[PDB]
DNA sequence: CGTAGCTGAGGCCTCACGATGGACTTTTTGAAT
DNA sequence: CACCATCGTGAGGCCTCAGCTACG
């Protein structure tokens, strides 16, 4: 039945290289460019994605000369793009184009591509026609290196598409290769996370230092409420009264996010939606309102799993155990490490240590969610409550931290003010790299969905409060970058001058690119790719993958 | 790791000219009379050595690109008489 | 129902809020209003403007602004982040694991897909001449092959009954062209489907699905539902299965008639075509000529989804989606379908 | 060790123009329309930067220059889309 | 004497200021050792 | 803040050369 497609014979070629990459870059989609797939690209793009002569249907003696010829024989189960196809009146030949200089292997070609050429000649043997022989054009230095139709190469062709479609049709991702030297390039590396996977799943080694992340910029923050962000062809002009505050390279540009009423002209609008660059709308206070979103995720199973887990209560249960536990835990440690006490102050009171491990350990033997809310509730409280210790050697003129005035809308504290912009502007951070890893970001399993607070967001950034938000809370009053003159007072209650917002939000960017070191793994990550790490391996996790969610506990 | 590039050109084409300062203004930024400054990782450059081949004509243009370092570092390597010089910086833009 | 989707067709718009209003303005001259309390989507065109503070009050009321290109290219949407739509998602993919669901949905897309086939074989047979009508032994057949879909047992039984009455449809389908055999465009009834077009009508036919199915997506998208998690078609390998499930009703009236008006109307000839060792692929002049007819035939007026407002095919489209999450979660029970 | 130098200048003053190109010639060899390489060691370096702060008017002129590296390996660093690279040569 | 020096005529390089316009196209391919 | 951002024609500013005058 339909329970599979016809097999790409470029996924016929991915097989035989890596059987989890030809699972991911077929069954679900996600793909992902680094150096060598964007080099390549460039190669055939000037010459071989253009058309040129068609293989006659009637053939008796001519020059063919076709080029980006698509056949496909469903007998066979394959369909392909070959690059061209060279033939003298009857006897046509394969060939694929490549990127690099011949291999330094016996035969002058790897195993994959001589699958590839081989699956291309069974299917220019289909439609009639005499090949017994391929080449590999390399583009570099146009060595046509042939190939030949063994035997036996016809043998692995046909395996591999038995092994592809069993694969397919079971529904169990392969695991990844054991230590190679293929997966430090594989485009997928930053979605396969081989050695994490591996280390987590109980196979156990040592992960290999990050591959590291390729082609990625950093956000752009519209903050000021009378700005205007118009295109001007690949910049990007954000002018305010008329006149050219700043560019921002649509190249280097990763997200956009837009506070209060700053306006983004529909042009603009339109060029970042042809890269998927998200576009995140804000009130003027960091209220996330909305963002651009465009026909899904192609990858399904992993929000499959993720509601099918979500409809689980004890899965609901494990993760949100964890989940707060690394909170309570990161509290903890960062009352610690800074606390600013004169004497007998100076190091913390072991009686609230007590109480908070105690807090965390009641919370790891939750019987259901509501005791769990409660104790994160208590926790919390006691955290906070402590919290104004350690500021600046304590409070300064204004600098007041109310522990009672947490958790409700109008902020009538500066500290306050500040911390509520702090979270605010860190779910737009977690709702970004959890909708880009294929996950929806609003189904949750501890959380309920309201507006503005994506439910798995609110989640997943529990453990990670007190490493960012707080932490640049703590960072930006202790360095003196907001001062008691940066707030003005309101109806409501306190805001931020524009130098205020400019300067606060310039120390969240440095806190997200602030490296750390990875309990776990142990190799020094940024913390914005930690959060699409995470993200990636509560995928993994919700998968059956590995046995269990790594928390980042600190 | 990133390098900073310095892209230099001489275009003996107004519709050239055009066409090579709007891809210019994609990659990196304005430095010199008729040239640029680009901070960019492999990727990029691959991106910008691809389009510098298809706007310009081989008969005629000259366009030089020059890997100074890997960005960090290219500040001893770079002295400026008139102006200041200030590399491209790798940070969001607030703004 | 609630209230309708508004398309500012006019790239010259301004579009701003007068409090509970959503005014539209042209040269600072007025248009038209919606004013929020019938409105569905809001769609943008081509450097249309929606000042930020309308844009706020749009996300707010949690309204799916989606933005098209001048010609009605679809672009992007702009969803809210308030759970108005993820009750939508989960209990579309709380319902999918359920087997009537699944099976109840597929009857009815199903046998509305034959009454369609069937309807355009009474509305459009031109065996002109000597054979006016459609032979009836046919349409009792076609009719028999809906009671058997009304009460297949199972999926792959009605997977297996799809195709065979589809085939027994294509099998006329070439008795509609402009009266006779279509020498120089050639029609098999049994090549149907095959990722190359071997044949100039049914390249046609496998553009203009394809087409349907991405009108299908982003129509899909903005209500919220997750369009590749299906309830008939499998979900995975990057296929849109919530599209290729809905989209099987409307194959007749917006491919099948596009393609028969295109063709009818000599839009599409033997020299568009290019043929290639198995492959009939249509020329870019005449891509884009064919584009445009699938735009006119989606840009007809049909009156009746359940209330007769006379409505065109794009926004039917939403219509329907709506009615499907209505369905789900439980407020109107079977899903009306869309028959004509 | 020699060093290979790039030199551009943007000079608003044709009088100052020709001091330049004058001074120029002096040291490298004709590249770009605007651009010079130079082959030099230290003395001529040291040389080449104290003549160019005495041409040039330091209110509204530039001059750039650009140490790409030993003069050995340079080819790797220079890649030239239009007519050939082909560094100094010392003979 | 010869080479330093100043004037023109043309060729590059960019900007403010105007008028046209109204791109988007099936599925495949694309690296790495 | 009225469709908005790619196209492109003028006026000026850089960049160099050929051809001159003095000259020592
Ligand atoms: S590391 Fe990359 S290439 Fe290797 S198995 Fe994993 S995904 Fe495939
Ligand atoms: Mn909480
Ligand atoms: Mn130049
Ligand atoms: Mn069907
Ligand atoms: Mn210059």
């Amino acid at each position: 039945d339909g329970s599979i497609p016809l097999i790409p014979v470029r996924m016929l070629n991915e097989h035989v290289y890596c059987p989890r990459l030809a699972y991911l870059m077929w069954v679900q989609g996600e793909f992902s460019h680094n150096e060598f797939t964007v080099d390549g690209v460039i190669r055939h793009r000037r010459v071989d994605a253009g058309g040129g002569v068609l293989p006659s249907e009637t053939q008796e003696d001519s020059r063919i000369h076709a080029r980006s010829v698509s056949l496909s024989s469903e007998r066979l189960g394959i369909t392909a793009k070959i690059d061209l196809v060279e033939g003298e009146g009857a006897y046509v030949s394969p060939v694929d184009y490549k990127r690099g200089k011949r291999p330094h292997v016996a035969g002058g070609a790897y195993e994959p591509e001589r699958v590839q050429l081989c699956a291309q000649g069974l299917l220019l043997r289909e439609h009639g026609f005499a090949s017994d022989g391929g080449a590999l054009y390399f583009v570099a230095s146009r060595e046509r290196v042939p190939v030949a139709f063994d035997d036996e190469l016809i043998g692995r062709t046909l395996a591999a598409i038995d092994e592809m479609g069993r694969t397919a049709l079971s529904g169990t991702m392969p695991p990844p290769l054991e230590d190679s030297p293929k997966c430090p390039r594989c485009s997928l590396v930053g979605i396969c996370l081989p050695d994490e996977v591996r280390f987590l799943s109980h196979l156990s080694v040592e992960p290999r230092p990050i591959i590291p992340a390729d082609g990625r910029g950093l956000p752009l923050y519209v903050q000021s409420p009378k700005a205007y962000v118009r295109k001007d062809g690949d910049c990007l002009v954000i002018e305010e009264e008329r006149v050219r505050v700043a560019e921002a390279r649509l190249g280097e540009t990763s997200q956009v996010a837009l506070f209060g009423n700053a306006t983004l002209t529909t042009a603009a609008l339109h060029e970042c939606l042809r890269r998927e660059i998200p576009v995140t709308w804000l009130s003027y206070g960091g209220w996330f309102m909305g963002h651009t979103v465009s026909t899904g995720h192609r990858n399904v199973e992993t929000r499959t799993y993720q509601y099918q887990r979500s409809f689980d209560p004890e899965t609901c249960l494990n993760l949100a155990r964890r989940w707060i536990v690394a909170k309570i835990a990161n509290c903890r440690t960062l009352l610690r490490r800074n606390w600013r006490g004169e004497g007998d102050e100076a190091k913390a009171p072991p009686g609230l240590l007590m109480s908070l491990q105690d807090d965390m350990r009641h919370a790891m033997r939750a019987p259901s969610l509501e005791v769990l809310l409660g104790i994160e509730g208590a926790s919390a409280g006691r955290y906070f409550q402590h919290f104004s210790r350690m500021l600046r050697g304590g409070d300064g003129e204004g600098m007041g931290f109310d522990f009672t005035t947490r958790n409700r809308r109008p902020p009538k504290d500066p500290v306050n003010a500040l911390l509520s912009f702090a979270y605010a502007m860190l779910t737009r951070e977690w709702t970004v790299a959890l909708a880009a890893v294929g996950l929806d970001p609003y189904r949750g399993f501890y959380h309920q969905p309201r507006f503005g607070r994506p439910a798995l967001a609110l989640d997943m950034m529990e453990p990670f409060r007190p490493l960012i938000a707080d932490s640049t809370v703590l960072m930006a009053i202790n360095n003196g970058e907001i001062r008691t003159g940066d707030f003005v007072r309101s109806a409501g209650g306190c805001n931020l001058t524009d130098s205020a917002r400019k300067r606060f939000i310039a120390g969240f960017e440095r806190r997200m690119e602030q490296e750390v070191t990875h309990p776990i793994f142990k190799y020094t990550i940024s913390y914005r790719r930690l959060l699409e790490v995470q993200a990636r391996l509560l995928t993994r996790y919700l998968s059956g993958e590995i046995p269990a969610y790594p928390n980042f506990v600190t | 790791m990133e390098h900073l590039y310095i892209v230099s050109y001489d275009i003996r084409n107004q519709r050239r000219w055009r066409r090579l300062f709007k891809t210019m203004h994609g990659f990196g930024c304005w430095l010199q009379l008729s040239v640029f400054q680009c901070r960019l990782d492999r990727i990029r450059i691959i991106k910008m050595e691809a389009a510098i081949n298809e706007i310009v004509n081989h008969a005629e243009d000259h366009v030089l690109i020059l890997d100074l370092g890997p960005a960090e570092n290219v500040k001893p390597k770079v002295s400026s008489i008139g102006k200041t010089f200030d590399p491209i910086l790798r940070q969001a833009v607030i703004v | 129902g609630r209230g309708l989707p508004l398309y500012v067709q006019s790239p010259k718009a301004y579009v701003r809020k007068d409090g509970d209003c959503l005014v539209i303005e042209e040269e600072r001259v007025r248009v038209a209003e919606a004013r929020l309390g019938e409105t569905s989507q809001v769609a943008l065109f081509g450097n249309a403007t929606l000042t930020t503070a309308a844009l706020h009050e749009c996300l707010r009321r949690e309204i799916p602004v989606t933005w098209l290109s001048y010609g009605g290219w679809f672009m992007g949407h702009t969803v809210s982040t308030g759970h108005r739509n993820v009750e939508t998602r989960t209990y579309q993919y709380q319902r999918s694991f359920d087997p009537e669901t699944c099976l109840n949905l597929a009857r009815r897309w199903i046998v509305a897909k034959i009454a369609n086939c069937r309807t355009l074989l009474r509305r459009n047979w031109r065996g002109e001449g000597d054979e006016a009508k459609a032979p009836p032994g046919l349409l009792m057949s076609l009719q028999d092959d809906m009671r058997h879909a009304m009460r297949a047992p199972s999926l792959e039984v009605l997977l297996g009954i799809e195709g065979a009455s589809a085939g027994r449809y294509f099998q006329h389908f070439s008795r509609m062209l402009r009266g006779g055999d279509g020498e120089g465009m050639g029609f098999d009834f049994t090549t149907r489907n095959r990722r190359p077009p071997k044949d100039p009508v049914n390249a046609l036919l496998s553009f203009a699905y394809a087409m349907l199915t991405r009108e299908w997506t982003v129509a899909l998208a903005a209500v919220g539902l997750d369009p590749y998690r299906g309830f008939y078609h499998q979900p995975r390998f990057g296929r849109p299965a919530l599209a290729l499930d809905m989209m099987e009703p409307f194959r007749p009236l917006i491919a099948d008639s596009t393609v028969l008006m295109a063709i009818n109307n000599g839009e599409i000839r033997t020299g568009d075509f290019v043929r290639s060792a198995g492959g009939c692929n249509l020329t870019d002049s005449a891509r884009k000529r064919f584009i445009a007819g699938f735009e006119r035939r989606m840009e007809q007026e049909v009156t009746h989804p359940i209330f007769k407002y006379t409505i065109s095919y794009r926004r039917l489209l939403e219509v329907q989606a709506r009615l499907l999450t209505r369905y789900l979660s439980g407020e109107i029970p079977a899903y009306p379908n869309f028959v004509t």
